């Protein structure tokens, strides 16, 4: 029906309201539906907006489970899923569209959600919810670049193509070009493979793998797939045999190992990305630098590095010994078939 | 077990998960300088069995080695006054005699001997080749020991020699804690006991812990290694004997031929090599009355005397 095609229509421009209308269409949002910084006002927006739209898609005013969770992140801060606390609060939104068992009551709850939650989150929460649903499946979700270019491109072209933009008259507009080799010069001899570690195609690959085969969610299903951990494996050890390869053909040695955490790191990276949600750029790391204990009370993070010290040693045991411990005390054998997975 | 466990031999019972501890250590020792073969250069000293005793590191990694096995010594039951008692057998006295020399008084110095190295020397002109090594050495000497039978028959026993320093940095007799870890084993052999009285008289060169001269120049701990260096002031030393009842240590089957079994059942380094009963503090209260203490002084002139 419509429905699955009004969806795709949320993922268009993240953090302009919902109420502005995406693509040739607008949402004839409730007032109860409208954020509360703008609620107050909000008559006057709706026809201040309603302009320039071919169709007007409906919204029934619904129950809503709590967001409490789902907003506890703040809207111009960053989601990462390898955060402890961010897994808890997308796990809980993902909870709720996977809760709502019918394409009309998904489309509602979204619409609602998405001006309260980050946009990083909300782009999350519903691409994993759509691609696992039953009514919902086999939908093209619109490329993350195009989304979220903030990712993928130097910050230096955004203040361009706000000129471009704003300057000269549609059609005429000139194709903005991306910098390529532009976060190190040829002091550091690691810009060289800009090509492989910067490149749109092989962060995507990563995202999407990691979109379809996550390692938490809820019960086994949508993350107990068939024989996930080898491929958590093969991929990621096709990932580094592919860039020792692209390393040879720039008068490279083969990459080294973190051998040890206390080390300093020699190879800094200053990625050149600005995010647009949280208005700041990502922090770079300097020459050697050195990995420090985390104290994040906030993101709910307090490990030592000697927490992952032990995990390392007792897992090298474990692969020596030949077998592995369950929560129960029972021991689980590395064979040929299933160790590896 | 432990011991094929650390350093790994094919005989360790789990080489995958204790892995070639002593082994390792000596190339990591041994490549400090070049790690990864960006300078193609060869392992050092340490890295070679043949050289390995020179470096002085080789006995700060060898002592760590011997402190884990020590955490299993000191976890064993401490050998009550019954098992190294022999019921009916007393040493009451043990002495050393060199010539010209008085009593409990051994004597060291340097030594130069002449080896031909014309079979090693490729591409040198033919003929002899004589190298003169000086090295320590030691007097002759003889062990004197007093043994009593009390018992109306022929008694068997192990004679176990050992010796330690005396005393400590403060002056005092060292404490059996300390001590027993620093007892170097001199002698052992076997004695027949005659009822009653028995003189025991026993050669420096019949040391079953050492091989002679002409083996090493012409395995076995080298001849003129066997006495410590001591001091020129004389340098104070416990000898220490003990008799075990041969009966017990015997092994039914430097020392004859070499490849059938170790001819003691009894644990290597055997008197000391467990910690102390309740009560014991002082070697000179550890002893049952088939040992035997005596005061040696080693003293050492520096001086090169002729072979
Ligand atoms: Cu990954
Ligand atoms: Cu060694």
């Amino acid at each position: 029906m419509n429905y699955k095609k009004n969806l795709l229509l949320l993922y268009d421009r993240p953090r302009e309201p919902i109420f502005m209308g995406k693509g040739k269409s607008v949402f004839d949002v409730p007032d109860n539906y409208l954020t509360d910084r703008y609620r107050p006002i909000g008559p006057e927006i709706q026809n201040r907006f309603g302009e320039l739209a071919e169709e007007r898609i409906p919204v029934r005013s619904i129950a809503l489970p709590d967001l409490r969770i789902p907003m506890s992140l703040g809207r111009q801060e960053q989601f990462s899923l390898f955060i402890p606390r961010h897994r808890k609060i997308a796990a809980r939104l993902i909870d709720i569209f996977m809760g709502m068992r019918n394409i009309e009551e998904l489309q509602s709850c979204a619409v609602f959600a998405r001006d309260r939650i980050n946009p990083y989150l909300f782009n999350y929460a519903l691409s994993v919810a759509l691609l696992h649903r039953r009514d919902t499946k086999n939908l093209d979700l619109p490329s993350v670049v195009e989304v979220f270019p903030d990712k993928y491109v130097d910050s230096r072209v955004f203040e361009q193509i706000r000129e471009e933009a704003t300057v000269v008259p549609e059609g005429m507009r000139m194709p903005i070009v991306i910098p390529k080799d532009f976060t190190a010069s040829d002091l550091d001899e690691e810009h060289r493979l800009w090509y492989f570690r910067e490149d749109i195609g092989v962060n995507l690959h990563h995202w999407h793998w990691h979109l379809v085969y996550p390692f938490e969610a809820s019960n086994r299903a949508i993350v107990d797939k068939d024989r996930r951990g080898e491929l958590f494996y093969y991929m990621h050890s096709q990932l580094i045999a592919r860039y020792n390869f692209e390393r040879f053909c720039n008068r490279l040695q083969r990459v080294k190992r973190l051998n040890n955490l206390r080390e300093p790191i020699a190879e800094g990276y200053f990625p050149k990305l600005d995010s647009l949600v949280a208005s700041r750029t990502w922090p770079g790391r300097v020459d050697n630098a050195v990995i420090k204990d985390l104290n994040r009370e906030l993101d709910q993070i307090k490990q030592d590095v000697s927490d992952l010290e032990r995990w390392i040693d007792r897992i090298y045991e474990a692969v020596h010994q030949g077998y592995v411990v369950d929560e129960s005390g029972n021991r689980i054998f590395l064979d040929e078939e299933k160790g590896i997975d | 077990i432990l011991g094929n466990i650390i350093e790994s031999s094919i005989l360790s019972p789990n080489r995958q998960l204790y892995g070639d501890m002593h082994n390792v250590g000596h190339v990591f020792l041994s490549y400090t300088h070049d790690p990864d073969h960006r300078h193609l250069e060869s392992f050092g000293v340490m890295g070679d069995v043949a050289t390995a005793m020179r470096d002085p590191v080789f006995y700060r990694w060898h002592s760590f080695i011997d402190d884990i096995f020590q955490e299993h010594k000191i976890k064993l039951p401490a050998y009550t006054k019954s098992q190294l008692t022999y019921e009916g057998i007393s040493v009451t006295g043990i002495i050393v005699q060199s010539e010209g020399a008085p009593v409990n008084t051994l004597h060291t110095y340097w030594q130069q001997s002449d080896v031909d190295l014309s079979r090693g020397m490729d591409f040198v002109p033919r003929g002899n080749v004589f190298a003169r090594f000086t090295h320590l050495q030691h007097a002759p000497f003889q062990y004197v020991i007093q043994i009593d039978n009390t018992s109306d028959a022929q008694r068997m026993g192990f004679v176990r020699i050992f010796m330690a320093p005396k005393n400590d940095e403060r002056g005092q007799p060292m404490l059996f804690r300390d001590q027993r870890l620093f007892m170097v084993e001199m002698d052992k052999f076997l004695v027949a006991l005659r009822p009653g009285a028995n003189r025991i008289r026993r050669r420096s060169n019949e040391s079953t812990v050492t091989i002679p001269f002409e083996r090493t120049f012409r395995c076995g701990w080298p001849a003129h290694m066997l006495v410590p260096k001591g001091l020129p002031e004389g340098f104070p030393a416990d000898l220490f004997v003990m008799v075990s009842n041969y009966e017990d240590d015997r092994v039914v089957q430097y020392c004859g031929v070499r490849d059938r079994l170790y001819p003691d059942r009894k644990a290597m380094g055997f008197p000391f090599d467990r910690l102390a009963r309740t009560g014991v503090d002082r070697l000179s209260n550890f002893v049952t009355p088939n040992m035997a203490i005596q005061s040696v002084n080693v003293i050492h002139i520096d001086k090169t005397v002729p072979r």
